[PDB]
RNA sequence: ACUUCCAAUCAGUGAAAUUAACCUUCCCGUGAAGAGGCGGGAAUAAAAAAAUAAGACGAGAAGACCCUAUGGAGCUUUAAUU
RNA sequence: AACAAACUCCUAGCCCAAUACCGGACUAAUCUAUUGAAACAUAGAAGCAAUAAUGUUAAUAUGAGUAACAAGAAGCCUUUCUCCUCGCACACGCUUACAUCAGUAACUAAUAAUAUACUGAUAAUUAACAACCAAUAAACCAAAACAACACUAAAACGUUUAUUAAUUACAUUGUUAACCCAACACAGGAGUGCACCAAGGAAAGAUUAAAAGAAGUAAAAGGAACUCGGCAAACACAAACCCCGCCU
RNA sequence: ACCAAAGCUAGCUCAACAUACUAAACAAAUACAAAAAUACACCAAAAUAAAAUAAAACAUUCACCUAACAUUAAAGUAUAGGAGAUAGAAAUUUUUAUCCUGACGCUAUAGAGAUAGUACCGUAAGGGAAAGAUGAAAGAAUAAAAUAAAAGUAAAAAAAAGCAAAGAUUACCCCUUCUACCUUUUGCAUAAUGGUUUAACCAGAAAAAAUCUAACAAAGAGAACUUUAGCUAGAUACCCCGAAACCAGACGAGCUACCCAUGAGCAGUUUAAAAGAACCAACUCAUCUAUGUGGCAAAAUAGUGAGAAGACUUGUAGGUAGAGGUGAAAAGCCUAACGAGCCUGGUGAUAGCUGGUUGUCCGAGAAAGAAUUUUAGUUCAACCUUAAAAAUACCCCAAAAACCCUAAAUUCCA
């Protein structure tokens, strides 16, 4: 299976 | 994405979105597509004559004020109708059925400036 | 090919899909508005 | 592990206020009073806990039975979920069986 | 076994134990030998008698059944013409 | 935050009794929240350590670093304060006894990388502390000579004791 | 062979995977069966800078191959209830 | 012989190892009831103790001052030279990021200079273009493609007649921008009408000219001998034989 | 010496009483594309809860599970149950008015998510924060006092050799000795897992039978019961994180799959041609190679390619929604993860599987026989621990234990 991990962005406030 | 807190005014849409800013209408659309303005729909400012008016926007500083006595319906009735009713009752000609001669209006649909429907802006 | 730009803005689509009238025209959208009101959202719809 | 650098204000607690002087004064109201009142009636607190004691599951069950008809929606939902979790844990989990 | 019921908060008992077991007040548990009604034509008279006889339970099984049952089944019963009233008590047990 | 380099300049000594040698003047100055980096400023601080103020200014004028001008301004301000406030004549009679660089309060930003990843970019700020002492610079330590090395070796040989013996 | 981008130095700004602590050699042998850390020997002033990738069973992803789970799910039926 | 233990003596004692599970005595830090009053005692309670969960949050280090990032030149200071050419407007979209003045120690520009991208104050987009801008019955088969006349796939786009359409200047709304969607001041994605410059901009922060890497140019004699394959490249850019799918 | 550290408040939590319960604002505009004064209508709709789980599987069953009758007992009784797991009444009994209500609850990683459902993240349903600290006076900032105590640095870079320490020593190294720590294993320095470090949070919970202590005792208990020394009371006990999944209802066709309306593009050359013809632009795709691989880019750049009047590309708007849609079937696409979307709720789902599980000292201390969809696990037995009763316990000479031959030696015994 083509498993991919989407990046998660840090909260903009910090 | 687009905003949600901002106000949805006529500047934020396409050409086909032409929303008014709150001004009252002044006419309709005529025959060949033009706008026909109705004279009666345009407000007419009833401005008095201030040439001989002896009052100014500010009062004298030493002028005394008065105790706050807001005008009530009871006071208005006592001032406008109570003396007439008392005099007529003393004379003996008082007619309870007919009160239109004393300023009472049984129906507001007749006169120009109606009170409950509020036919006048200001 | 390249993704990430799946949002192409358009006010007509935005208002016709998530507008106040669109929400209130169906019983489920009224429930959505009630849920947002209960949570205390500043904006109930677009 | 940083600890404060100043002396805290020493609490001037007195042992002879009204509550401390009259603490549990009528604890023997029955025994010394020709029984009419149990020491249960002197307990002030929730309605479902006056003169009663039980573990968490029994307390939740009693609260739901007694005052469950006046609880808020989320409070009643939380009580039901807690009752279910406690039932499952007590009747299906543990070591001594 | 339900250690804490959902209605009363009490401890429940399994009905199979009381349906197929009997407890004397001294703590012993009485039971019937398994297979005493199965294929009697195939068994010797001595084996049939052994199956018909009542038997007791050991300490582990007795404690298990005590755990499964509640305190209502360990009480002292004074029945009218009880067959096991003479066996309810234990005598001359030197331990 | 901590601010004690400012307060180190406000101490007052009791008057010196006659016959006591004159106490050299000590002047503490510092610049806070400099955009230039901590280690990069430490390099210049170490460069100008222990030399006369005029020599330090001479080096910092022709240094190509960005912090060279900041350190030069700090040194000039310290010299002016030493002449004016403190009773220090001979504005050229000061030497840099201490010259240190520390870190201040940083700012955290996002550095974009690719594939939707990111890093924590840190906007560095530094403090520069300088302490000047009135008087000629102390002489630099000379490398240990062969005679001194032999003397210490012989002394360590003579310091021996018979361990675990008595 | 020569140009440009790279590269190295100078000046400014300045991340990432990774990291038990390291004062982080070589050979033979031993050992959870392929040792920088054990044993027997050799080697051994200390620090930079630039390169090459043999090793750290290198980093990355709680192997996707294999097996187990009285763990799932998709599909097909001549599987069992319907 | 000697040297050689958790063995055994010697001198004192508090007088004999340990994993899973089991038992006991003390005890750190909180709250309460009574003591105490330079921080404790007896009791009763628990959110009652962290060198370890690819533990959560925050800050800090290593990698590392490393990878990476940028402004054509001179000049009288915004005037001339050297180069490359996606420019103007409308629609959709963002909403003041636009303009004037002033400041930039720091915050935005992945660095400065200063400024369309930061800060403050003050101003601004003016309708003729665009949006909202008649119904009810009837006559009406005969395409657009320079449309003369035709083909098939049979084709959006209209006047007139009759009945009613408040009738009377000036209504309302969009008018900035260097801009939108992609976390970013992103080498990507973006409809239409005009021309290929009369409009837009700058590949190089400054040096040196190590290795390795990317792109290009040229190369003696040979011309596929390389390689899975003539992949890539080339002063070539031609002709054939099969397998499988009829073909677009 | 920097970085930093410490306040005590904002406020929260749990109950009692309670008027009897969608607060204040509502001048105008607000369900036209909400906050847009103003035209001949149409309006309304109901149809069971399901499943995750337990029965060590799973089909009948599986308490609570947004429907009132509360409390003391009857009673976990009668009954209902693949009669298994479990579920579970009723008849009949008890309940005296009001104040005496605050806290052996928290103090900014705690207590509500909250300074706030706000910034921010998503098209939407939805998710969702962190951030405060001087003083009587800052109309006392040429401002005054307490800590200068974490990790990280500087003051002050290093000198053969070695889990970095210990024995020591006049003396830092030099000498001698020790294979980091948890977890899992028959066994780990192992090159098997985990961790850069600091600070703050993070994991054993129940009283049936039993043991101890105490009250009273043939009776005990403040009502309903138990009693052939028993009854009453108290103290001793049973963790945390993690799936793929399943069900229900919302939100999604602004990307993409296919349709429906409404528009727009294709310049030049060869051809009686606008021929699903040919060359080749704009334009649409993406054959091959090289860079790039935390990149310009969560799919790009350069070169090179295919189509380019059509089964063509494309703008705007509408429709089809998950037990489905759509599909020139690739089990493709349906808002960057689709053998079937995402969000919320069930939900603290469930894991015989992995990981973790926090003070000191002392005593004793275990390597497996039988069942079992069972051998990755449980329940018994044999061992072992903690208390209590007793009396024989191991070592064990004779004598004794099979018949064709048979060793080491066994069993039972003074
Ligand atoms: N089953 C069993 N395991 C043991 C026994 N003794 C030690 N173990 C196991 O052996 C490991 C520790 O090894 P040890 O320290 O005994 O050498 C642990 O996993 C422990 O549970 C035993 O007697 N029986
Ligand atoms: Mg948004
Ligand atoms: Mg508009
Ligand atoms: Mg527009
Ligand atoms: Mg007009
Ligand atoms: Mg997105
Ligand atoms: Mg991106
Ligand atoms: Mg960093
Ligand atoms: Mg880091
Ligand atoms: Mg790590
Ligand atoms: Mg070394
Ligand atoms: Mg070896
Ligand atoms: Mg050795
Ligand atoms: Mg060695
Ligand atoms: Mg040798
Ligand atoms: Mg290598
Ligand atoms: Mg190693
Ligand atoms: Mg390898
Ligand atoms: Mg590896
Ligand atoms: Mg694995
Ligand atoms: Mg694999
Ligand atoms: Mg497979
Ligand atoms: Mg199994
Ligand atoms: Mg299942
Ligand atoms: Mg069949
Ligand atoms: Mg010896
Ligand atoms: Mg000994
Ligand atoms: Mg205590
Ligand atoms: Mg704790
Ligand atoms: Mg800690
Ligand atoms: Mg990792
Ligand atoms: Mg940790
Ligand atoms: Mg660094
Ligand atoms: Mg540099
Ligand atoms: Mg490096
Ligand atoms: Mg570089
Ligand atoms: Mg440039
Ligand atoms: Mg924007
Ligand atoms: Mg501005
Ligand atoms: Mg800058
Ligand atoms: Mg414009
Ligand atoms: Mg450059
Ligand atoms: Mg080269
Ligand atoms: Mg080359
Ligand atoms: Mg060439
Ligand atoms: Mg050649
Ligand atoms: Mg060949
Ligand atoms: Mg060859
Ligand atoms: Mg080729
Ligand atoms: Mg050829
Ligand atoms: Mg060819
Ligand atoms: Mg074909
Ligand atoms: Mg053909
Ligand atoms: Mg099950
Ligand atoms: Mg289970
Ligand atoms: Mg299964
Ligand atoms: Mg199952
Ligand atoms: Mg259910
Ligand atoms: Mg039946
Ligand atoms: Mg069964
Ligand atoms: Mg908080
Ligand atoms: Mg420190
Ligand atoms: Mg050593
Ligand atoms: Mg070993
Ligand atoms: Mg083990
Ligand atoms: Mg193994
Ligand atoms: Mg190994
Ligand atoms: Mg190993
Ligand atoms: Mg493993
Ligand atoms: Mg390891
Ligand atoms: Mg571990
Ligand atoms: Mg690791
Ligand atoms: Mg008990
Ligand atoms: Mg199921
Ligand atoms: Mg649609
Ligand atoms: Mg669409
Ligand atoms: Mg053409
Ligand atoms: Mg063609
Ligand atoms: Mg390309
Ligand atoms: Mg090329
Ligand atoms: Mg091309
Ligand atoms: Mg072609
Ligand atoms: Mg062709
Ligand atoms: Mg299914
Ligand atoms: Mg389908
Ligand atoms: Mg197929
Ligand atoms: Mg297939
Ligand atoms: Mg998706
Ligand atoms: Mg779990
Ligand atoms: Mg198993
Ligand atoms: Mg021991
Ligand atoms: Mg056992
Ligand atoms: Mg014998
Ligand atoms: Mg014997």
């Amino acid at each position: 299976k083509k498993r991919f991990t989407p990046p998660t962005y840090q909260p903009k406030y910090k | 994405g687009a905003d949600r807190m901002s106000k949805w005014t006529s500047k934020r849409g396409p050409r086909t979105f032409c929303k008014g800013r709150g001004a009252k209408g002044t006419g309709f659309h005529g025959r060949d597509g033009k706008f026909v303005q109705i004279k009666e729909m345009i407000p007419e400012l009833v401005v008095p004559e201030l040439a001989g008016f002896k009052l100014k926007p500010y009062v004298n500083y030493r002028a005394p004020e008065g105790t706050d006595t807001p005008l009530t319906a009871k006071q208005l009735f006592l001032e406008t109708a109570a003396p007439a009713i008392e005099k007529d009752f003393k004379a003996g000609t008082f007619d309870p059925e007919h009160l239109e001669k004393y300023g009472f209006e049984p129906t507001q649909e007749g006169k120009l400036f109606q009170l409950y429907p509020k036919n006048f802006p200001r | 090919k390249a993704r990430g730009n799946e949002y192409q803005p358009s006010n007509i689509k935005r208002k016709h899909k998530h507008g106040w009238v669109r929400r209130l025209r169906t019983p489920t959208g009224v429930q959505v508005i009630l849920r947002r009101m209960h949570k205390g959202r500043k904006s109930l719809s677009h | 592990f940083h600890v404060r650098v100043t002396l805290p204000p020493r609490k001037v607690v007195d042992r002879w206020n009204e509550k401390r002087a009259m603490f549990g004064v009528y604890d023997n109201i029955g025994i010394l009073g020709n029984f009419e009142k149990h020491p249960k009636e002197l307990i002030k607190g929730p309605i479902w806990l006056r003169g009663w004691k039980g573990n968490e599951l029994q307390r939740c069950i009693r609260k739901k039975r007694m005052v469950g008809n006046r609880m808020f929606i989320d409070d009643l939902h939380n009580l039901n979920k807690r009752i279910s979790y406690l039932y499952k844990h007590f009747n299906r989990h543990g070591k001594y069986r | 076994v339900t250690y804490f019921s959902s209605r009363k908060g009490k401890r429940k008992t399994v009905k199979a134990v009381i349906y197929r077991f009997l407890r004397l007040h001294s703590g012993l548990w009485l039971r019937r030998k398994a297979g005493y009604k199965k294929k009697l034509w195939k068994k010797t008279a001595a084996r049939k008698r052994r199956l018909r006889e009542f038997v007791f339970c050991n300490k582990t099984q007795s404690k298990l059944l005590d755990k499964m049952t509640t305190s209502f089944w360990k009480r002292r019963n004074w029945y009218a013409d009880d067959p096991y009233q003479k066996y309810q008590d234990r005598t001359n047990l030197k331990v | 935050i901590s601010r004690k380099w400012e307060k180190k300049n406000k101490i007052v000594y009791p008057p010196q009794l006659p016959g006591e040698p004159r106490r050299p003047a000590e002047i503490y100055h510092c610049r806070r929240q400099i955009k230039y980096s901590k280690d990069k400023m430490w390099y210049l601080a170490k460069l100008i350590r222990g030399m006369s103020i005029d020599q330090a200014l001479a080096q910092l004028e022709f240094s190509d670093k960005k912090g060279a001008q900041i350190i030069k301004e700090v040194l000039l301000e310290a010299q002016d304060m030493a002449v004016r406030d403190h009773n220090v004549e001979f504005r050229s009679n000061l030497y840099v006894a201490e010259s240190t660089s520390g870190r201040g309060q940083y700012l955290k930003r996002i550095r974009y990388h690719g594939r939707g990843r990111f890093g924590i970019m840190e906007k560095v700020f530094c403090h520069y502390f300088v302490k000047l002492v009135e008087g000629p610079p102390p002489p630099r330590e000379a490398p240990k000579t062969a005679v001194a090395h032999a003397r210490e070796y012989i002394q360590e040989l003579r310091n021996r004791t018979i361990t675990h013996a008595l």
